[PDB]
């Protein structure tokens, strides 16, 4: 996709993050080092030793590349590898969990599925719903989503759809209250 | 405190003092 | 308009609303503290536009990183939290404008604080737009009445200028303010509408109980009919007290740009600089001189430069603006006063030691200046005033002869005694505005040297006395210095001789 | 087609991210999709394809990812006798509403100054009709010209009179380049000069350049619109062998405006805020207005000194550039003395009796060691009085009071002020009729007479009328 | 707390009445 | 920290790529950022305090 | 309205009215009930009051 | 539950980290196991669910990871007729070992200030009986006032003379708030209390609240004692109606609190040091001090001149705020004169 992570930032993770990404979709691979990552991440938050060992600072270089090598040398893309042997040149090893989350992101910005969350106070019957699919779809009509339901809201029989990052506001509370403000700056 | 009017205040009495120290004299 | 008609037109009014609602970008708060929200994505916003909060609040994305976007809260932040949601509205900062400001109170954002009704206007102008260049402005040739004797004389202000009241703490800064609304409102209730004024009060880190008083003094006086108060109080974020100048003073250019003549009065600025520093340095900004931000003097530049005189193409309105600046101690060498005093036109200084003194109002012509000059007073004033300034300027040389004393030549005495009867002529009570004509009459009895018979502590009263006096038997005569506003040789003639006989009818000390 | 987009946007900072050939330092750059024309000067590589530029325009209204265009050259104005007798913008747009400005070519704002060995320096006197400084600080054809004043002392007016006296009948163009002040000022001279004839609609006419930075304008555009109004006078200069008239406003605002950005740049503020490229910046912009073998150009420039601190670095810095230096007092003000022209501060590089002739430099000092010698005595004045005194300091302090009320001049600028009309003093006429109050011409008739006169016959003559007045 | 205009204000008031009377001769 | 000027991105991309080609980083060095008059040069190994460097174009 | 007594029809219309927003790229309230029912009640006052000059 | 974590201790900020459900803003912590309970007040959000908070107590002996649990709303401190006589903490508790306070309800000590509509005037002078000041800065009931004045120059004699000749013949309650004092005037106030009659042990007696923020106590709990007090006040303005005497002792610490946490907090310093918030914290915390159509409060305080520089930032923003102004002057000491009142600085 032209080698271009979704955005570019100053950040010390996002700095990592944004020229891997470019560099691993550089050649031919976006997904292998997205698994890598991915690892990563579960790896940090599931083994407690893990955790300790990239938040600590205070360790050698070469101490740090030894113990980096028995966790795995294969499985690997050679992006995440070299990657690694930055930061312990680098000093940036403590960075490693925020640099891999951080990646994870770009390549869900490039995943074409999104979820849309649709916000109504009276619930939505089975037949209701069934509508609901055929209005968002004859939308879009392009694209498939997945749809989440969220029945929380301050408004009444009004609708608000959440689709990533877009809001568009159907509800009647919204209507009501143009109404009455438009009526009280008649200047009759 | 705005040093440069401090400087002012203090040349003045230095002339004061110089003409009334002159005046003794004449005195 | 029958009832009727106006009704059918208030319905068909309703029937015909509209509202569009289209996709809106969202982002999340990374982190909020001390009214600064640092926004996640949120892209492909605009500077300076508007977004609202969960709770309902607005904010202002003023800086906008790659990494994230640092939003300030345009109220109060204690509702919010980490990840809540803020939705851009699309549209930069505005406010609403029109002739229904006039009468209410509103604050920096433009609600009515006031209570007693929503506001009903169709205008709204944005906040921060760029001044008018230099085709569309003209030479202001308008005298602005302030009531005052000594700033109609010596210190004339013209419409479309930029005068400084710069002073300490109590040195009467908004006596000086509240006497020229006051002085307004009679050519407010005449049919003049060459002379009308609307005012405009900006209140920036001020007590609301400072400003209640005075909001009750403008409608004690029947003057807040043409008066619109901007309220930015001390518990009000830093944003709105960064806002409300920018916020009244366009309300000032909807009458300056439809031919009108508005009066904004801006308060304490330094309060500003506070708040736009705190603004600044909690954006992690590099600070300045002093804390303050680098561009600081762009801040009040950018403001007091939209006040003009447009030409007569555009209707040949005009805005008149008064910024306010509190010193410390006197000192006028500090960074923000000097910016300031280098923008405006003239700057009026206000001395402690004058207003104990029992000079009130308290003003030191000796430093004031205008760039107008004359060019604003009538005719009957420039003449007076011309003699007026050089025979205040020889008093305040003898001032220190009189400790020297052990003599007195004959003329110096007359010289010393006609300057003190000036300086006792140009005070003025608070609350007392006084008319242009009138003044006339009072200034050139004192300059001609007839206050030097009576004593000075009579003068003041004569003052009351005489204009009395002269409104009622001698109508005509105000009426042409009004209309023509020169004083023919008719008039000093007439003027120049029931002066002197005055002074003789009524029981005053004449004893010099 | 455009190669950078906007990344970051605060204050009147903008990044932009280029995917390739980056543009050189001090390059415009066109921003697409803004209501109004939007130029960014490159001013630093921060790496990563990344560069750091200054908005001219109000930088409300742009957006993240905006598409950027690189012109591969700095910002270009049009020169010519197209520009004279019209106002131009920073970055060359007409705000005059006259319509667009004519121009042969378009050359760049930046450029190095005039090599050592071609600089061709040279002293001609200027008669510039004002007798206190034709006589204490004489101007030099072709040399810089100083004006330090403080907020409201004279300084603008005194610019005014200048114009009114040099640029008109001056067979070369002149060019005003107002940067930082208000735009009253600016109007107010533009319909003086349409009445004064200065300008005028008509084409071939207008032998004079108006430039404005206004304090309207946003920071960065005042720190460069100085530089469009020199590239006229440069054109001038170069292409045509003509002594150019560069009026320059307040250059502290140009300091002033670098030192508003310099800390968002990444600068550390100086002892007193400022940027720390303060004397290359400002010694880039004086080096340029000089004279060289093409041609000339008299640059009349004003030092706005702020708090009357005359120790700022910005005005300290400049007094080094400077050939001929007027400092205003605001003391003399008060006195009612104007010009306000300080006679001891003031100083010019043309005071030299070699250089001029030596009556002149001689009336000069003596005037100088007399006003000093009255300032000295004002000490024991204040205490004894001038009675007490000698008849030999009764008489210098005599003579220093008249000759220091003579020094006050009314001109055609200060006739709305005061209501007296201006009056033009010869060099000849000038420094005869001080060398005449030295010898005691006048030390006869009283001191109220040798107050704003022109000539030293028509103090006498105004004597005389008063004596059968009375 | 202003000596400096203190003995400024006496040179220029004995300064004018000295010179005053001066003038009159003068004249 | 914050980050690090010789932290570029031309400089990490080579890096994650995995060749060791430097372009003779002895006795050359990239500029990597330029302000103000200062541009400063990743590399350029063995070069004395205080020494003479050219420039692509040929300033020193 | 917002209370009940017949407010079925107030939700029920703002449903179908909010699905034709949703599929389209904007929306606007031309089927909301809220602003015939407003008008419905201002007619009736224009008629009640619009009897004659006298 | 203890949803939340110390994170990291750095003197008196603490932050925390929860797993989820973010306490709001200026909201009440209280960290577990530990004597003496610690209170934290929410003051940032930081991010990855961790937030700044400011320390009331003393933070030895806080250790990492150390759970804390989250109260969901403000500090709220006991108000009523049970404060009357009896001292409270910064954080509410009683510290004059009588037992516990009875109240009726518990307000929080955050609160917006009144608006523009609820505002009114009362220009009705208050005689103190001393000459000095009813005639230059004669005091209004109903307004603010405000004592400058340096290191020990007479600012605590001055208001021991205005108890003595107001407070006791005053008719409805009174609320006094020490902030950064020592504690020996606290102790030498109640007692000389007690012994007046002001105030006793009998219910239905002592028309008067005290308050106190003693230099003893750390940053922090010296910039919101003051909140304390004032929401003590509010209370008789609001619920009671009647008039009420708000002594305010030295407030300046409370901004120099404000400033001595600021810098932890990541704040840029201002241009001597101060925080960048002070004029809009003192700011909330003076208009909340006004009289209103329920009742009235006559505010006297106090504020400290730091190297008797009026010109700093701090007194110098507090002035815009007073109706009545005294300025103690040292020059007048020297020479014996007491209460050395500057008539020409007394607005
Ligand atoms: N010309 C005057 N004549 C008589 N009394 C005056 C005059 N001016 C002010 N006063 C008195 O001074 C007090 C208010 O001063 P004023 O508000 O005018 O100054 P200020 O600088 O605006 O104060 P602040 O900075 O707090 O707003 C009042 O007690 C008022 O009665
Ligand atoms: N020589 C002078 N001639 C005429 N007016 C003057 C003179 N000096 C001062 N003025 C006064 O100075 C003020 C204008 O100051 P100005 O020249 O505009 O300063 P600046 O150059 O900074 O704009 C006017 O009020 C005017 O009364
Ligand atoms: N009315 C007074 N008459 C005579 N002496 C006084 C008077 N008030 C104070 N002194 C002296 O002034 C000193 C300082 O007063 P104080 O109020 O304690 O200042 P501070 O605000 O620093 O506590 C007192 O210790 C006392 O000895
Ligand atoms: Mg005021
Ligand atoms: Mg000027
Ligand atoms: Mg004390």
């Amino acid at each position: 996709p032209g080698d271009k992570p979704p955005a570019i930032e100053d950040s010390i993770h996002g700095k990592y993050a944004g020229v891997l990404f470019s560099s691993a979709s550089s050649n031919k691979s976006l997904n292998k080092v997205a698994e890598d990552m991915k690892y990563f991440n579960q790896l940090y938050k599931e083994s407690e030793v893990f955790k300790s060992f990239l938040n600590n600072v205070s360790l050698k270089r070469n101490q740090q590349r030894d113990i980096i090598s028995a966790l795995g040398k294969t499985n690997f893309n050679p992006a995440t590898n070299n990657l690694l042997e930055t930061l312990i040149e680098n000093k940036r090893l403590d960075s490693l969990p925020k640099i891999a989350e951080k990646y994870m992101d770009y390549y869900r910005i490039l995943n074409k599925q999104e979820s849309i969350t649709i916000i109504s106070a009276q619930e939505l019957t089975a037949a209701e719903k069934q509508k609901v699919e055929q209005g968002l779809k004859k939308g879009n009509a392009n694209v498939q989503f997945t749809v989440v339901y969220q029945v929380d809201p301050a408004i009444l029989g009004g609708l608000q759809m959440y689709s990533g990052n877009n809001f568009l506001d159907c509800s009647l509370l919204s209507r009501v209250n143009k109404l009455k403000t438009e009526i009280a700056k008649i200047s009759f | 405190a705005n040093l440069k009017q401090l400087k002012i205040r203090m040349k003045a009495i230095g002339s004061i003092k110089k003409i009334t120290k002159a005046m003794k004299m004449v005195a | 308009l029958s009832t009727g008609e106006a009704s059918v037109v208030l319905a068909e009014k309703i029937k015909g609303i509209t509202q569009q609602n289209d996709i809106t970008e969202y982002g999340t708060v990374i982190s909020i503290g001390d009214g600064i929200a640092r926004v996640f994505g949120l892209t492909k916003v605009q500077a300076g536009e508007m977004v609202e909060f969960k709770s309902g609040i607005r904010g202002m994305a003023l800086n906008l990183e790659t990494d994230n976007v640092g939003v300030v809260v345009l109220g109060n932040d204690r509702d919010i939290k980490e990840g809540d949601v803020v939705k851009r509205t699309g549209a930069i900062v505005d406010v609403p404008i029109g002739e229904a400001m006039c009468g209410r109170v509103f604050d920096a954002l433009g609600n009515p604080i006031d209570g007693l009704g929503p506001l009903k206007t169709t205008q709204r102008a944005r906040v921060e737009i760029k001044a008018p260049g230099i085709i569309p402005r003209q030479s202001v040739r308008q005298p602005m009445q302030t009531g005052i004797k000594c700033v109609d004389s010596l210190v004339p202000i013209g419409r479309g200028q930029r005068e400084l009241i710069i002073g300490d703490r109590q040195t009467g800064k908004t006596a000086i303010a509240i006497d020229t609304i006051l002085n307004q409102k009679e050519a407010f209730n005449t049919g003049d509408v060459k002379k009308q004024l609307y005012c405009i009060y900006v209140a920036v880190g001020q007590k609301r109980s400072t400003i209640a008083n005075l909001v009750s003094i403008l409608k004690q006086h029947d003057c807040m009919k043409f008066t619109i108060v901007v309220c930015a109080t001390a518990s009000d974020a830093a944003p709105l007290q960064f806002l409300a100048p920018y916020s009244g003073c366009a309300i000032g250019e909807f009458f300056r740009d439809n031919g009108k003549h508005a009066l904004i009065i801006y308060d304490d600025l330094s309060k500003q600089a506070v708040a736009y520093r705190q603004m600044s340095l909690l954006l992690r900004r590099p600070p300045g001189r002093e804390a303050y931000p680098g561009d600081v003097f762009y801040l009040h530049s950018r403001l007091l430069e939209r006040a003009a005189k447009m030409n007569d193409s555009l209707g040949g309105g005009s805005l008149t603006a008064l910024p306010v600046i509190e010193t410390q101690a006197g000192d006028v060498s500090a960074y923000i006063p000097t910016n300031v005093i280098s923008i405006t036109d003239g700057q009026i200084f206000l001395e402690t030691e004058l207003f104990y003194k029992g000079i009130r109002p308290a003003i030191n012509v000796g430093l004031s200046v205008s760039r107008v000059g004359s060019a604003a007073q009538i005719k009957a004033m420039k003449k007076i005033a011309g003699n007026l300034k050089l025979t205040l300027a020889t008093y305040r040389e003898l001032a220190a002869f009189s400790q020297f004393g052990s003599d007195l030549d004959a003329k110096t005495q007359q010289q010393l005694n006609t300057g003190e009867r000036l300086v006792e002529m140009l005070k003025q009570n608070q609350y007392t505005p006084m008319k242009v004509e009138e003044q006339v009459c009072i200034i050139f009895a004192g300059v001609k040297g007839f206050l030097d018979a009576l004593v000075t502590s009579e003068v003041l009263k004569f003052e009351k006395k005489f204009l009395e006096h002269v409104r009622t038997n001698h109508s005509a005569l105000l009426k042409r210095i009004r209309d023509s506003g020169d004083l023919s040789e008719v008039d000093t003639n007439e003027l120049n001789t029931i002066i002197p006989l005055f002074i003789q009818e009524g029981g005053f000390k004449l004893k010099a | 087609k455009a190669n950078g987009q906007v990344s970051q946007v605060i204050g009147a900072v903008v990044d932009v991210q280029f995917e390739g050939e980056l543009p050189q330092i001090l390059n415009a750059l066109e921003v697409q999709g803004t209501q109004h024309r939007l130029v960014l000067e490159v001013a630093q590589h921060l790496g990563d394809s990344r560069v750091r530029t200054i908005a001219m325009d109000s930088t409300e209204g742009l957006v993240r990812g905006q598409p950027v265009v690189d012109t591969g050259l700095p910002i270009s104005v049009p020169v010519g006798p197209g520009t004279l007798g019209r106002i131009m913008n920073v970055i060359g747009e007409p705000i005059d509403q006259r319509g667009p400005i004519k121009a042969a070519k378009l050359y760049p704002i930046h450029r190095d100054a005039p090599s050592f060995t071609d600089q061709a320096t040279s002293a001609e006197i200027l008669v510039t009709g004002i007798k206190v400084v034709d006589l204490l600080a004489p101007y030099a054809r072709g040399g810089k010209i100083g004006l330090f004043g403080g907020a409201g002392v004279g300084k603008t007016v005194l610019i005014q009179e200048l114009i009114n006296n040099v640029a008109k009948h001056h067979g070369g163009y002149s060019v005003f380049a107002g940067v930082g002040e208000r735009t009253r000022e600016g109007n107010d001279l533009y319909h003086e000069m349409m009445d004064s004839k200065v300008i005028s609609v008509k084409e071939g006419e207008s032998r004079c350049a108006l430039i404005f930075g206004q304090m309207n304008e946003p920071p960065g555009a005042r720190a460069r619109v100085g530089l469009t109004g020199l590239t006229v006078a440069e054109y001038f200069r170069d292409e045509e062998g003509k002594d150019v008239l560069l009026f320059v406003d307040n250059i502290f605002r140009f300091t002033q405006a670098c030192s508003e950005v310099s800390a968002l740049l990444g600068r550390i503020p100086s002892a007193v805020g400022y940027q720390p490229t303060l004397a290359t910046d400002l010694g880039a912009l004086q080096e340029r207005i000089t004279t060289t073998q093409k041609g000339s150009i008299t640059s009349v420039q004003a030092i706005y000194v702020p708090a009357d601190d005359l120790t700022d670095p910005a005005p300290a810095t400049t007094f080094a550039h400077l050939d001929a230096t007027t400092v205003l007092n605001r003391g003399l003000t008060e006195l009612g003395i104007y010009p306000a022209v300080d006679p001891l501060d003031s100083t010019s590089r043309m005071l030299d009796p070699i250089t001029i002739g030596e009556e002149h430099y001689t009336v000069a000092r003596g005037v100088q060691k007399l006003l000093q010698d009255y300032k000295s005595l004002q000490d024991i004045i204040a205490i004894l009085g001038v009675d007490d005194l000698s008849e030999e300091d009764k008489l210098v302090v005599a003579r220093a009071r008249k000759v220091q009320k003579f020094l006050s001049q009314p001109f055609f600028m200060s006739e709305v002020f005061s209501g007296i009309p201006g009056r033009f003093v010869n060099l000849k006429q000038n420094i005869a009729s001080f060398k005449a109050l030295l010898e005691g011409a006048g030390d006869e008739y009283p001191e109220s007479c040798f107050y704003m006169k022109g000539d030293l016959e028509e103090s006498l003559a105004a004597g005389r009328a008063d004596a059968l007045k009375s | 707390t202003r000596e400096e205009e203190w003995l400024d204000k006496r040179t220029k008031s004995q300064e004018k009445v000295y010179f005053d009377q001066e003038d009159r001769k003068a004249m | 920290k914050k980050l690090s000027t010789g932290e570029a991105s031309v400089v990490l991309a080579e890096k994650i790529k995995g060749i060791t080609q430097q372009n003779d980083i002895t006795e050359y060095g990239t500029v990597i950022s330029i302000g103000d008059g200062i541009a400063r040069v990743f590399g350029l190994t063995k070069v004395q305090a205080g020494e003479m460097v050219e420039f692509k174009s040929g300033i020193r | 309205a917002l209370k009940g007594d017949k407010k079925a029809e107030v939700l029920a219309r703002s449903l179908d009215s909010a699905i034709d927003g949703l599929s389209k790229g904007y929306m606007d309230y031309q089927n909301d009930p809220l602003l015939p029912l407003i008008l419905s009640s201002i007619e009736a006052n224009v008629k009640k009051i619009t009897t004659l000059s006298a």
